[PDB]
RNA sequence: AGGCUGAUAACCUA
RNA sequence: GGAAGGGCACCACCAGGAGUGGAGCCUGCGGCUUAAUUUGACCAACACGGGGAAACUUACCAGGUCCAGACAUAGUAGACUGAGAGCUCUUUCUAUGGGUGGUGGUGCAUGGCCGUUCUUAGUUGGUGGAGCGAUUUGUCUGGUUAAUUCCGUUAACGAACGAGACCUCAGCCUGCUAACUAGCUAUGCGGAGGUUCCCUUCGCGGCCAGCUUCUUAGAGGGACUACGGCCUUUUAGGCCGCGGAAGUUUGAGGCAAUAACAGGUCUGUGAUGCCCUUAGAUGUUCUGGGCCGCACGCGCGCUACACUGAUGUAUUCAACGAGCUUAUAGCCUUGGCCGACAGGCCCGGGUAAUCUUUGAAAUUUCAUCGUGAUGGGGAUAGAUCAUUGCAAUUGUUGGUCUUCAACGAGGAAUUCCUAGUAAGCGCGAGUCAUCAGCUCGCGUUGACUACGUCCCUGCCCUUUGUACACACCG
């Protein structure tokens, strides 16, 4: 399976709280502004948390979605 | 004047025997000293392995140990003095530094 | 253990000159490496004075570690009848 | 007394530091039976990676 | 002259067991460690110890007395190794020296359950991201068991447990039997890399705040 | 005698 | 639980492959025998104690020595023999207490370590809610995941371990760093072939030919299911597909929770309590024997029953790794010479990407054999040669000729395994003076079948029953 942990799910979130404006929808650009914003100690993780990202990015254009909360 | 100096490297962590490298190799370009290197050798990987339970009961169980060596090589043209204040800055703990001139 | 007379002079010299000694615990060594007395006559001498508390011993890895202590020191000077100001290489 | 040769065989070998004479691990120098090796595995330097 | 390999293999054994008979000589001393040193002309053995005033002895007497044995055991040539003593930086952060801090408490005839708390609260007060110590043995009846006394954070798998847990085992040779003294402590992130490892947790991430600017 | 069962009975094979 | 509902595992099955169980032999265990044939262990004992024991090992048996009994107190050349080992001759300690040693006993007194429950996903505080209370909720109806993995529900809210992350190895990089202990390309010279140029091939040289594709190893990049279609609840996520070195958490490992077992180890330990013994010794050493003893039963294996083969030629491609005190020389050994082989002698190299290493077999190829226990099979046995060692007999092993047993595919039963895997094929390493049918790794050749299920053997979770709690072996 590939379901995502708590882990890369909670750093996603907290990504997209603060910098939706820096994310993209381009799963390429948003792993680089992780290692600018963040510090994710293996790359193996930083790939999931910006894919995850930018599939939050996805679902946040069609509509609110539950755990981010942008003022 | 000039002859061939062979600095070889050996050490158990990869971190400081590369560190000590840079350091002689950036060492040697301040005077412009023409430098090969550095080589690195093939690791050297000592295997140990042996039964884990101290007597003979139960399954089968083995431990792989291993103890990895790499070696480095670098050979600096200048005459032995030159070569000896540059060997002679403190090197990082567990690295080895044997300083020969190269028979050719 | 009857030590000859001329093998205990040289452990006890060796031990007063230099304060310390080690042996390993093999006695069918001939020679001991510092000493040219057996070796199993260098562990059983220190035996007796580790008995009378004027060496301290240690036991590592299949080795003995003696220590000379201010009573051994005493003792030492009067068997060997040596002037008193002169003391083992390690109090100086 | 100690007459037999010792000059080669499990007799003659004995671990380094508890000098016991079975298992010893001869390798590189090693001189330590299989027990006290794994013990002390860490320390000489030793590691497990897989 | 001998091959790289068992070079390095007796280096280690050397390590190994000039640790040991540190561990021995200095067990009251409050050991916690020794780092080799190998230089060219001289090699330094530092000794790494919670009470340096006994190691060194009367007027450093001690001191060099384990310089002239540890010369001649191993076949050093006379002055060309030397011997420091040192003192631990932070004593509640070093397994090796509470598990001998244990040790003698419990040899003393302090009560176990006392002994362990006063370990495990020290610890904690020195900065410990956690603690665990666990006493195995004839404590009071005949049957042996064991008491856990955790506190704090803790790891047991991967590869973090190598950098962040510091553990010591040691024995405790009382009138009854021998009990099992484990010290297990959980160190913190240091960025400096002086109390504790400065690489992160795997799984700890963290999110720099946005600036207004 | 072997097999089956943790083991016995039962059962199976030679 | 011979109750129900859900999920899961090639130590379960299904579909299969190789088999094992039958034969000979190797090795381990029981039994028998023996002066002794030391002993632990009975899924989770039985090629296990790294336990491949000629001496040593060695704990067993038959004998002979030695004290290697600290410290403290009080007292006073012959005979024999396995061997002149010891005991005489000749020449120049004894009590008492207290120690020490012990592969002696107790793993049901213990430490430590390891195995197992248990490879499954499980385990636990705080505050709040419910109950007189044990206890419960949180830790869940449902969906989903390899996963107590997540999405959600919600009298719970927020956290701690395990899982995951992580670390090692392998798979991509014509990009970075740069190599006379790794190579390539070009060039020069030389040898051979073909037609002086030219072409093909080989050898050698160039720290000023150049370079890093191949080799080595550092730093980085790369995969996230990213993208498409469809299915799912706006979810979590799943199926298929393009591209891609890689789309099973990419592959394989290491590490690995709570609570437990009277699981193994006192024979790994100068780890250890108590007990036993301690000089007509259970200490230690020496000689010899035994641990291997053979009506029999069992377990892990090796070699086979052949033609998809054996034999004799020709031919030809790996990887992991290991290696010396230099004494004339103790390790790995090239080269030369002697020998049918085994092996020997001489000159050397290598403390090593430098030398061994110019480094395997199956296979490929041609010939012979021709369905006959046959040139299948190589057990058993005779003769003789050489090597290791102080010592080879109860054959250490290695050669030569001869001898030429069972075995024609194996009953009941039963093991392992889903891809560079199974199986076949050899190599290195550990043990090691000598000895591998074992173990741990390595590469080489390279499949069948499945892409499921809970029928069997088990495991995880809910409901339910219980007269069980030493818990249905109740
Ligand atoms: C005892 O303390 C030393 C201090 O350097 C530390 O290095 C050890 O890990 C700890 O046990
Ligand atoms: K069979
Ligand atoms: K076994
Ligand atoms: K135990
Ligand atoms: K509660
Ligand atoms: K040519
Ligand atoms: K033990
Ligand atoms: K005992
Ligand atoms: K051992
Ligand atoms: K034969
Ligand atoms: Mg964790
Ligand atoms: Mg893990
Ligand atoms: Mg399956
Ligand atoms: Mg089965
Ligand atoms: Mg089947
Ligand atoms: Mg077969
Ligand atoms: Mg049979
Ligand atoms: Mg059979
Ligand atoms: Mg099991
Ligand atoms: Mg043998
Ligand atoms: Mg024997
Ligand atoms: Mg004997
Ligand atoms: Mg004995
Ligand atoms: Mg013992
Ligand atoms: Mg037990
Ligand atoms: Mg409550
Ligand atoms: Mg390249
Ligand atoms: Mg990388
Ligand atoms: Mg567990
Ligand atoms: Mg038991
Ligand atoms: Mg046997
Ligand atoms: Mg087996
Ligand atoms: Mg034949
Ligand atoms: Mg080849
Ligand atoms: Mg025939
Ligand atoms: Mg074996
Ligand atoms: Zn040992």
């Amino acid at each position: 399976g590939r379901v995502r942990t708590k882990t890369v799910k909670k750093s996603s979130r907290q990504v997209i709280e603060r910098y939706y404006s820096k994310m993209t929808l381009d799963f390429h650009t948003n792993k680089k502004i992780l290692e600018e914003v963040a510090i994710i100690p293996s790359k193996r993780l930083r790939n999931k948390i910006a894919g995850f990202s930018t599939h939050l990015m996805k679902r946040i254009q069609k509509g609110p979605v539950r755990g981010i909360s942008l003022k | 004047m000039i002859h061939k100096i062979r600095i070889t490297l050996s050490s158990k962590n990869v971190k400081n025997l590369e560190k000590v490298c840079a350091d002689l190799v950036r060492g040697a370009k301040d005077k412009r000293l023409r430098v090969k290197g550095p080589v690195r050798m093939p690791t050297k990987v000592l295997n140990i392995t042996t039964r884990k339970s101290p007597c003979g009961e139960g399954t089968n169980t083995w431990d792989r140990f291993e103890l990895r060596v790499h070696k480095r090589v670098i050979d600096l043209f200048s005459s032995p003095d030159v070569v000896k204040q540059i060997t002679s800055i403190t090197i990082e703990p567990g690295v080895e530094v044997e300083v020969t001139i190269a028979e050719s | 253990m009857i030590i000859p007379e001329k093998n205990r002079r040289e452990i006890s010299k060796y031990l007063f000159q230099e304060g310390v000694c080690f042996a390993k615990k093999d006695y069918n060594l001939a020679k001991h490496p510092n000493i040219d007395v057996p070796n199993l006559q260098v562990i059983k001498l220190m035996q007796s004075f580790k008995s009378k508390e004027y060496v301290r011993e240690t036991f590592a890895w299949m080795h003995y570690y003696w220590y000379l202590t201010n009573d051994g020191i005493e003792f030492l000077r009067t068997y060997l009848n040596l002037p008193s100001e002169i003391v083992p290489a390690t109090l100086k | 007394w100690n007459a037999h040769p010792k000059n080669y065989g499990p007799g003659s070998r004995t671990c380094r530091v508890c000098g016991n004479p079975h298992a010893i691990i001869r390798k590189y120098g090693l001189m330590c039976c299989r027990q006290c090796f794994r013990s002390n595995a860490k320390e000489i330097g030793f590691i497990k990676y897989r | 002259q001998m091959s790289k390999k068992r070079k390095f293999v007796a280096d280690g054994v050397f390590f190994a067991e000039l640790n040991e008979v540190l561990t021995r000589e200095l067990a009251e001393d409050g050991y916690s460690g020794v780092e080799v040193r190998v230089t060219p002309m001289r090699t330094e053995i530092i000794i790494r110890a919670t009470r340096t005033q006994n190691v060194l002895g009367d007027k450093g007497r001690r001191i060099r007395e384990l310089t002239s044995v540890v010369q001649k055991r191993f076949n050093f040539d006379e002055n060309t190794v030397e011997l420091y003593a040192e003192k631990v930086n932070n004593r509640g952060l070093c397994a090796i020296a509470q598990a001998e801090s244990l040790r003698y408490k419990l040899l003393g005839g302090l009560a176990v359950r006392r002994a362990c708390y006063g370990v495990l609260r020290f610890i904690m007060e020195s900065g410990a991201k956690g603690c665990e110590v666990i006493v195995s043995g004839k404590l009071r009846a005949q049957r042996a068991k064991s008491m856990k006394f955790k506190d704090g954070y803790m790891i047991s798998s991967g590869q973090p447990v190598k950098e962040y847990i510091d553990s010591a085992v040691r024995h405790v040779l009382l009138r009854q039997g021998v009990l099992g003294i484990k010290v297990k402590i959980m160190l913190d992130w240091d960025p400096k890399g002086k109390q504790g490892p400065t690489t992160p947790l795997p799984d700890l991430v963290t999110i720099h705040p946005p600036k207004e600017e």
